[PDB]
């Protein structure tokens, strides 16, 4: 069967801060909602390969420092 | 860390540090650390003048 | 196929001691002969060699910490990694007088000198490192267990490491 | 399936076909048809599979594929029911004795009605199961029925079919 | 090794999908659920693949028009209508599949029955609703306007399919969209919008009995059936390398990297999928309770610790299928000096499913492609896009049940018969953007597909 | 009856010191004890003459 | 109902005291290793998908979901939801958000969502991960301005696992020096993620323009100056201890049985005593209104936003006000909807469709539990804005009258809205929650919609009046060069 969500979870509050689901349009499509289906500008398909975070990419931002440096410094060989 | 090994197993034949304890088990509990006593300003023990009336 | 078979005696066999008591938590009586063994061989050693082997050198250890004015948890070398985990999370004060301590005994042991007696009247065998010890073998456990229970595979020697292991850049001869 | 060989669909049509005529056509009845064939079937069957699965939608190569599949469903469920028909005849025949006379005559059966009623019901849920298929399991199961009824009075619904 | 039956008692408790076919062919597909809003839609089997050539585009087309006024209607009327209703009425276009429904309230249900049906039964495809649609999709085909994530999935098939229309994308070649007019729609409407090839799907407070008498009363009129589609061989999967190299769109390297897959209805397919869990996903912004550094996913956690900084960005696993083809690769957007390290990890990952993969690893999985899954199948449209897309990829719904039951069997020795014999020393397409000098040549990519351990 | 969160506080390592740890550890001030010879003592005169040239 | 707790009627459930033996046979059972195992070949290895492999299935047993309300003698508050589906929805809600923080103890609400899932007494930090990430299940926790939130999404057959987890937070959490300290990173990744959210980003910056230095003005995230000198574990304890109480908590579980889910949150606190609950100085906001102009140097556009005080969640004119943001809808120039997607809605009619220059118009409306913000956002070039602001002024004043048929569309849309929202289990988790820590009780998706068809435009004219009386709020984000200046904005609106 088909998977229609990507295989990262979010993790997060589907809601916004102060708004609830009275108030927060329809999370179907709404702008501001952080579920509502992408627009197929293109066709549909590309959500498979699509990133849903947020953010965006901060390149080469490190994730693999284990408590031996500081930020702003420059590991020499490892060490 | 380079190539290094720990002996942490399950020995045969000694027993684990919870089971028996090697060190002097009496120790102070406080609710926080700056409750313990300094060490700098805690008198210690009355200096000897001969090395067999060390403690 | 005979490794399936072989899997199979394995899987049943650790499934019928799980939960087992470690040998240590269980309580043993010595066997009639221990206990002969015990009452006669062990005290005349005890008395005779190994009461006063021990004691000749447990006292000059005692000296030889008096000397260079360090506690008997300070000669830990921090080669050691459970020692280096557990020096990490030592709170500053003990810090600071472990690292004066220990530079103290480098100056006088490199000059050939000794500690003046007036500063000898101490018990060098005060475990200060026992709560910190602990703490770090038990981080160790976890990480041992939940995250390195099977030789795992790596591409090999790509990012400056071996990929046998190390997490550390050029930290073998192999890998310069 | 492990293999670097490639077919056109033109090719897999016909090599599921002719594997379908091949087990349907074949007399399912003779136990032996079955030992010597299955294996071979089995080696083909793999294979077929292995390339027709991008045809598994084909208006042609997909019914061919379905009806393959249900034939080789069939021809197991059939043997094993016939098998142990087999079985239960065997032991009628050697509880008979030496010649026929009781020389060395063996134990009975003691449930055999309750093996009647047993493979009766076996045989009812093939047909069920199977309804495309009536003509292959009356000639292994269906026929086998009619035999025990010889050693044993039972009913079954198409007893009177086998003039009983 | 089998660790037993992971089906429970509360997965047999959901309310059966009943099918029934019309007798004009069109199938009608409904589930009841306990909720007061509802999905009705019409998932037809049509898209960019079943167009020609020069006809390319035509289908996207025809999706942006269909609801911009019907013959009776008008666009102010329909949308005005709809709003009455408290529904909204969606749409899209694949490849291989279509889909027009409506979110609704229950008592719009029948309603959006009859504004659904005259949309796709009488278009009223006026000549400057085309027009300014086509300067929409002017604009849309312009790659300053897409996405690098759009536009890999679409060069993934353009390499990976030269031969077949599977290649062909689904807005079209701007020297199509630029002659499309409205007998070009009219003719794929009458040719693909057929009984035949359409799924009535209602999910909601529904009755099947009365949703089947309204599809009958109102799709009378359809065409009953279209000449059968043309027999083809299989798509042929070409290796080869489409890489956009582009110094001046930043850092971010985006890659894609496909491996030949299998059709829906494979047996090996839920094996592909399971091996799409196992790869994951991965994003530096959003890791999650567990770092990378510690992952229990291999590849995640060897990438984080490369040069102290993290090979991956971002990345993700993809298990595309079609009715006689698929497509299995990861995507990744990594630094430009990391490309290198990037490929060369989530290949060695895929090659170690053939040799070395742990159970621990395989369970992990199927908990995480069960959690995906059934979380899905929360809301009514989950429900509605599960009914229709399976119906149409399988010719009936698989039951929660079954898809458990099947992935029980599944463990991680037959992950590495399949990874066996379709993945390893298999061939492999590249595709790119961005500043790519670390990406090497397709053939060392290819070499990576094999150990020389073990 | 303490709250659950207010006792495994108690038992956080940095609570737990030796008896006697404040009374023991030695504090050095410097690493030249008195009575040690150090460049104080060694020192050569103001008055004394180049050492360069030997 | 044994007891009624700030207006709604719980079933009291009693402590038991339980062998652990007997306990641990219920436990869910899984594993970690797997040290061998018995080889079996995969038995529709041959079996393509569409053929049905499963026969003999149980007959389904379908029930209409209810809520269910139950309190623990300790005065922890359980709602649960069963609609049958295979993924449970649990979570925590705790009535300790920044508002509640004074001057001194900035951003410890946002501490405490950082340390969230850390070392416990029964389970180390690594532990409590390795065991989420292993049974598949994703969650994590949010700090919000009136409470906090843990949530975990999970199979539900996981449950008394998953329960377990998230109350160790909130039970006896070990707040390790060296384990808090580790957590300093994730303020400055907390500040990246909001920034990025340009919605969120100025929604922010709109509250704390409203309420000048109080109740709801308090940033929501820990800076990473000052700050971090009592991002201490020992201050979040004390924080902790004056806020977090069973009586300040709720536990909301969706697809979760709520007797099993009840009994397993029983024995978590059966043998353990739950933080006590004291007073706690609880102010109403103070609504000065206000501007502010936040110059983002890489921005070209210009994001402006007007903002009103509105009299929050508790009040009567929730619902009617909620209908005035339907009404005027908007919309976005980025996205293209369809049918009943705000196409017709009065900033989409009025202002998308006559001013090419407009990148966006939207109507927002934040509630909280006794104050709330609604007003108008507005977005273009930079160069726009002084004709962005006047035609955001020009909508302002048009609230005066509302025709009949824009009436009844709102009113049909947001009942759409309401049960298509509802419908997604985090977002009726999230609701419910929210909900009761906000006012007590649960007001159920139909109830409010019997509510919203009683709102009639006298009413829509009167909470408009209110609205516009209140000293506006006036942000600024982006390209801010060219906008208008406050005075002028005041003195437009003086006139209603
Ligand atoms: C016709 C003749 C035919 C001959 C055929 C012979 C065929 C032989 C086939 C042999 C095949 C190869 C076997 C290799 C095994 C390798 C295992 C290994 O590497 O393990 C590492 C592995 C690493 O474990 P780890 O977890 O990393 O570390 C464990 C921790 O350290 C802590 O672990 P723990 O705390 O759990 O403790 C576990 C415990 C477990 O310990 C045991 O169970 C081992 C007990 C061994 C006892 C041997 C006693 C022999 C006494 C002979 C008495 C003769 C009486 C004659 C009477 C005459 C009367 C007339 O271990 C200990 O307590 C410490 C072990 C120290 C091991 C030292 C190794 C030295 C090896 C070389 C010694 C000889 C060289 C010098 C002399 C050469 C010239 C003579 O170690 C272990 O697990 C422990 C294994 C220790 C094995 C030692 C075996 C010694 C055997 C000596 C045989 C002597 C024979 C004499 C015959 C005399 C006849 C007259
Ligand atoms: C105390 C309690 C009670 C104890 C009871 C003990 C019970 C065990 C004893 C009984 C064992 C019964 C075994 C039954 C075997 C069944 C056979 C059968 O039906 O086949 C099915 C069986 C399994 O089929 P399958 O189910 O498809 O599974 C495939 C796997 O093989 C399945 O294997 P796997 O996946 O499990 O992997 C393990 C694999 C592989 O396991 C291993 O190979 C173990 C490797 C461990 C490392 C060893 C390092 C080297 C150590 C050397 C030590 C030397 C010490 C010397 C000391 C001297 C001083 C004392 O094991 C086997 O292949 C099974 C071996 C079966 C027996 C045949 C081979 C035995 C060794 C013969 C060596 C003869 C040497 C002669 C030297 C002459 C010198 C002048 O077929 C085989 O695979 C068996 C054959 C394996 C190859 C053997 C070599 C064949 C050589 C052919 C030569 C052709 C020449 C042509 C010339 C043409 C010229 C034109
Ligand atoms: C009478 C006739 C009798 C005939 C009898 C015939 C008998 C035939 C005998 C045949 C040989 C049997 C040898 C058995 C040894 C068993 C030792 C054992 O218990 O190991 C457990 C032990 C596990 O220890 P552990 O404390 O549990 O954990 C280890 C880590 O701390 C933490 O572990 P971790 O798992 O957490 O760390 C992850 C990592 C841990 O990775 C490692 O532990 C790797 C360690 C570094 C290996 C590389 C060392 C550097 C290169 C050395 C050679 C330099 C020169 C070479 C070229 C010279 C050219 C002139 O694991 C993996 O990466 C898993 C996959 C590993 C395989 C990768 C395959 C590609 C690389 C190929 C090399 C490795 C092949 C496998 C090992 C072969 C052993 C012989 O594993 C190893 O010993 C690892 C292999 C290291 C030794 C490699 C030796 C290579 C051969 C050198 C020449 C030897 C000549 C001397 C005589 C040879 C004949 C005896
Ligand atoms: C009762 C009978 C008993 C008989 C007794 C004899 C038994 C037979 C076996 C004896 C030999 C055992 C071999 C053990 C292999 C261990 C492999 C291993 O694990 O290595 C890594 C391992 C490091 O462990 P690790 O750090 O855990 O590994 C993780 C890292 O990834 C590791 O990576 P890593 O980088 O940190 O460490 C790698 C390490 C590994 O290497 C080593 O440590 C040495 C290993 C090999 C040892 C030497 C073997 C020699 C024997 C073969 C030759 C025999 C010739 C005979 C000919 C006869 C003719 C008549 O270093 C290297 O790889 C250095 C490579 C340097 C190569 C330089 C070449 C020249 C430059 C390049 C080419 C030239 C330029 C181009 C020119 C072009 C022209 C145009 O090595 C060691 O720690 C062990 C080193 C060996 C210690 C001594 C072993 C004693 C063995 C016990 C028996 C001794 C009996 C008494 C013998 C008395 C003799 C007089
Ligand atoms: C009439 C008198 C009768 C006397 C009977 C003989 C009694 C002698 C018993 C002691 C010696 C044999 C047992 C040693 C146990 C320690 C070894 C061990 O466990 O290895 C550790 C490890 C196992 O480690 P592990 O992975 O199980 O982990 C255990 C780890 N610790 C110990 C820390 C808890 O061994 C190996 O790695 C593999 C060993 C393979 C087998 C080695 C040979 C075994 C002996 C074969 C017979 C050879 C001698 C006889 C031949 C004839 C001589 C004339
Ligand atoms: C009687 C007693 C008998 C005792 C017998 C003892 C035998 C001991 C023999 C030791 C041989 C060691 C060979 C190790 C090979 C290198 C390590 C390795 O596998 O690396 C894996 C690694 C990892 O590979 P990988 O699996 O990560 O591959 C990833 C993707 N690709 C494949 C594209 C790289 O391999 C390499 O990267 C190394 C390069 C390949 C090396 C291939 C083997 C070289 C063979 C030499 C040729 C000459 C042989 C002449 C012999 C004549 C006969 C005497
Ligand atoms: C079971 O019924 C049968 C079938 O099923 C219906 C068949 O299909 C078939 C057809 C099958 C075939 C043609 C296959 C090939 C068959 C073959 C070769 C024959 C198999 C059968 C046999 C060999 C018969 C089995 C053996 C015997 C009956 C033993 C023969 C010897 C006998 C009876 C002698 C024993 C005599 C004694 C013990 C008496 C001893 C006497 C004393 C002690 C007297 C002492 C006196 C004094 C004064 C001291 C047969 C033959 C059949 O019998």
């Amino acid at each position: 069967p088909p998977i229609q969500k990507p295989l990262l979870p979010s993790g997060r509050a589907v809601l916004k801060h102060g708004r609830s689901m009275l108030c927060s349009g329809n999370l179907s499509y709404d702008v501001n909602s952080t579920i509502k289906a992408p627009e197929c500008k293109r066709g549909m398909g590309f959500t498979q390969f699509k990133r849903f975070t947020p953010v965006p990419i901060e390149s080469g931002v490190s994730v693999g420092n284990r408590g031996w440096f500081f930020p702003g410094v420059i590991p020499y060989q490892g060490h | 860390h380079r190539p290094t090994t720990v002996k942490m197993i399950d020995s045969w034949r000694t027993e684990p540090s919870s089971e028996k304890p090697m060190w002097y088990n009496r120790f102070d509990q406080v609710d926080h650390i700056s409750q313990h006593p300094d060490p700098e300003k805690t008198e210690k023990y009355p200096p000897v003048d001969d090395t067999r009336k060390l403690m | 196929s005979f490794h399936r078979a072989f899997a199979r005696v394995v899987c049943n066999y650790n499934k019928s001691i799980e939960g087992s008591v470690p040998w240590y938590q269980v309580k043993r009586e010595k066997s009639p002969f221990q206990q002969v063994w015990d009452e006669v061989f062990t005290p005349i050693w005890f008395k005779l060699v190994k009461g006063p082997y021990e004691r000749w050198e447990y006292n000059a250890l005692v000296a030889r910490y008096r000397g260079m004015g360090i506690m008997a948890d300070d000669a830990m070398n921090d080669k050691d990694m459970i020692v280096e985990r557990a020096l990490d999370i030592i709170p500053e004060d003990i810090r600071i007088q472990r690292y004066r301590r220990m530079m103290r005994g480098a100056v006088l042991a490199g000059r050939k000198l000794h500690l003046p007696l007036e500063l000898q009247n101490y018990d060098p065998m005060v475990p200060y490192m026992a709560p910190y010890i602990e703490e770090a073998k038990f981080q160790m456990q976890e990480e041992q267990e939940l995250l390195a229970y099977h030789p795992w595979d790596r591409r090999l020697y790509t990012a400056g490491v071996s990929g046998f292991g190390e997490t550390s850049m050029h930290s073998t001869f192999l890998t310069m | 399936m492990l293999t670097v060989d490639k077919f056109t669909r033109a090719e897999a049509l016909q090599r599921a076909s002719n594997l379908y005529y091949q087990v349907l056509g074949t007399n399912w009845e003779d136990g032996l048809n079955l030992v010597l064939d299955v294996p071979f079937w089995e080696s083909e069957l793999e294979k077929v599979d292995h390339m027709c699965e991008p045809y598994l939608c084909d208006d042609e190569i997909g019914p061919i594929i379905r009806n393959l599949h249900e034939t080789v469903n069939c021809m197991y469920a059939c043997e094993d029911v016939r098998d142990h028909i087999n079985e239960l005849l065997e032991l009628s025949s050697r509880a008979e004795g030496v010649m026929g006379s009781g020389a060395a005559a063996s134990e009975e059966v003691e449930n055999m009605p309750e093996q009647c009623g047993m493979v009766t019901k076996a045989y009812e849920d093939l047909l069920a199961r199977y309804p495309e298929h009536h003509p292959k399991i009356e000639q292994t199961v269906g026929h086998g029925l009619a035999v025990l009824r010889q050693l044993e009075k039972f009913n079954f619904k198409s007893s009177h079919r086998y003039f009983f | 090794y089998y660790w037993g039956s992971t089906v429970t008692t509360e997965m047999h408790n959901v309310s059966p999908t009943q099918v029934t076919r019309l007798p004009n062919g069109m199938r009608v597909a409904t589930q009841f659920s306990y909720t007061d809003s509802a999905t009705v839609g019409l998932w037809i089997d049509a898209g960019a693949r079943y167009e020609t050539k020069e006809s390319n585009g035509t289908a996207h087309f025809l999706e942006r028009v269909l609801y911009l006024g019907t013959k009776n209607r008008s666009r102010d009327q329909l949308e005005t209508e709809v709003e009455n209703l408290g529904a909204n009425l969606n749409s899209y276009t694949g490849r291989e599949q279509t889909a027009f429904y409506a979110k609704t309230t229950k008592d719009g249900i029948l309603p959006c029955i009859d504004i659904l049906a005259d949309c796709i039964l009488n278009p009223k495809l006026d000549g400057d609703e085309i027009e300014k649609e086509r300067v929409r999709i002017t604009q849309d085909l312009q790659a300053v306007n897409q996405s690098y994530e759009e536009l890999l999935y679409d060069k993934v098939h353009t390499a990976c399919y030269r031969d077949c229309s599977l290649g062909q994308t689904v807005i079209g070649p701007e020297e199509n969209v630029a002659t499309i007019k409205r007998d070009h729609m009219v003719n794929y409407l009458y040719n693909n919008f057929t009984a035949d090839r359409m799924v009535l799907v209602a999910v909601g407070p529904v009755d099947h009995a009365q949703i089947v008498k309204e599809a009958e009363k109102k799709f009378a009129n359809i065409r009953p059936t279209a000449g059968p589609r043309m027999l083809e061989e299989k798509p042929y999967f070409c290796a080869s390398e489409l890489v956009y190299r582009n110094d001046d769109m930043g850092p971010t390297a985006h890659i894609a990297i496909a491996y030949e897959g299998v059709p829906w209805r494979s047996p090996d397919y839920i094996t592909f999928m399971l091996m799409n869990a196992i790869i994951g996903s991965y994003d530096k912004k959003n890791e999650g309770l567990v770092p990378g550094l510690q992952s229990a996913n291999r590849i995640t956690q060897t990438g984080a610790t490369r040069m102290d900084v993290g090979c991956f960005d971002y990345y993700t696993g993809f298990n595309i299928a079609y009715k006689d083809t698929g497509l299995f690769g990861f995507y990744i957007a990594t630094d430009e000096v990391a490309v290198e390290h990037a490929v060369g990890d989530l290949m060695f990952g895929v090659t170690s499913f053939s040799y070395s993969l742990t159970e621990e690893e395989v369970m992990k999985a199927k908990r995480e492609l069960k959690t995906n899954f059934f979380s899905g199948l929360d809301n009514t449209t989950g429900v509605a896009e599960d009914i229709g897309r399976q119906i149409l990829a399988y010719g009936r719904r698989l039951s929660p049940a079954e898809f458990v039951e099947r992935l029980d069997q599944i463990d991680s020795q037959e992950v590495q018969r399949v990874a066996w014999n379709r993945l390893h020393d298999a061939e492999i397409t590249m595709t790119g953007v961005g500043p790519l000098h670390g990406l090497l040549q397709l053939w060392d990519l290819r070499r990576q597909t094999w150990w020389w351990r073990y | 009856g303490e709250p659950a969160i207010q006792s495994i506080a108690r038992f956080n390592p940095d609570n737990f010191r030796p008896v006697g740890y404040a009374e023991n550890i030695p504090c050095p001030d410097t690493c030249v004890p008195e009575g040690h010879l150090d460049f104080r003592h060694t020192r050569l005169p103001t008055w004394h003459a180049d050492r360069r040239p030997f | 109902g044994k007891s009624t707790i700030q207006g709604t009627s719980y079933n009291v459930v009693k402590f038991q005291q339980e062998d652990v033996s007997e306990v641990v046979k219920e436990v869910p059972h899984f594993q970690f290793y797997y040290i061998g195992g018995e080889h079996k070949d995969n038995k529709y290895r041959d079996v393509p998908l569409d053929i049905p492999v499963l026969t003999e299935a149980p007959p389904p047993q379908l029930k209409k979901p209810e809520m269910k309300f139950s309190v623990l003698e300790n005065g922890m508050r359980i709602v649960s939801v069963d609609k049958q589906g295979l993924t449970s929805n649990l979570g925590l809600f705790v009535h300790a958000g920044s508002r509640f923080e004074t001057p001194a103890e900035e951003g410890l609400s946002h501490m405490v969502e950082c340390v969230a899932f850390r070392s416990t007494a029964h389970l180390s930090h690594l532990r409590t991960i390795k065991t989420i990430e292993v049974l598949g299940m994703n969650g994590g926790c949010q700090a919000g301005r009136e409470h906090i939130m843990y949530n975990l999404e999970l199979l539900r057959e996981y449950m008394p696992v998953a329960s377990t987890l998230v109350v160790g937070n909130v039970l006896f959490p070990r707040l390790l020096p060296w384990e808090v300290n580790a957590c300093h990173k994730e303020i400055k990744k907390a500040h990246e993620r909001l920034k990025a959210d340009t919605d969120q980003y100025v929604s922010e910056l709109l509250h704390q323009t409203a309420y000048h230095n109080n109740t709801l003005g308090n940033a929501l995230l820990a800076n990473e100056g000052r700050a971090l000198e009592h991002f201490t574990g020992d201050n979040i304890r004390e924080f902790m201890m004056k806020h977090f109480s069973a009586e300040r908590s709720v536990f909301v579980g969706i697809n979760v049985d709520h007797d099993e889910l009840c009994k397993w949150l029983m024995r978590s606190f059966a043998e353990y005593v739950a933080i006590p609950n004291l007073p706690r100085d609880e102010a109403k906001p103070v609504y000065t209104g206000g501007y502010k102009l936040e110059e983002n140097a890489d921005m070209p556009v210009c994001n402006i936003a007007i903002g009103f005080e509105t009299e929050g969640w508790n009040s009567a004119d929730l619902v009617p006000v909620t209908v005035l943001q339907t009404l005027l809808g908007g919309g976005g120039s980025f996205s293209t909807g369809g049918p009943g997607k705000g196409m017709h809605s009065r900033l989409y009619l009025n202002v998308l469709n006559q001013n090419p220059n407009v990148e966006s118009c939207m109507a927002f409306n934040t509630q909280y539990s006794d104050s709330g913000l609604f007003g108008m956002y507005i977005t273009g070039f930079g160069q726009e804005a002084p004709r962005l602001v006047d035609i955001a002024l020009n909508e302002l004043r048009k609230l005066d009258s509302f025709t009949p048929d824009e009436v009844s569309r709102a009113k049909n849309t947001l009942k759409g809205n309401i049960f298509m929202n509802a419908e997604n289990s985090k977002v009726l988790m999230e609701d419910i929650g929210r909900q009761i820590i906000m006012s007590g009780k649960v007001v159920t998706p139909e109830e409010f919609a019997a509510r919203v068809d009683a709102v009639t435009e006298a009413d829509l004219k009167k909470v408009a009046a209110k609205l516009l009386r209140k000293n506006p709020t006036y942000v600024v984000y982006g390209d801010t060069k060219s906008a208008p200046h406050y005075e002028y904005v005041r003195t437009a609106l003086a006139s209603l």
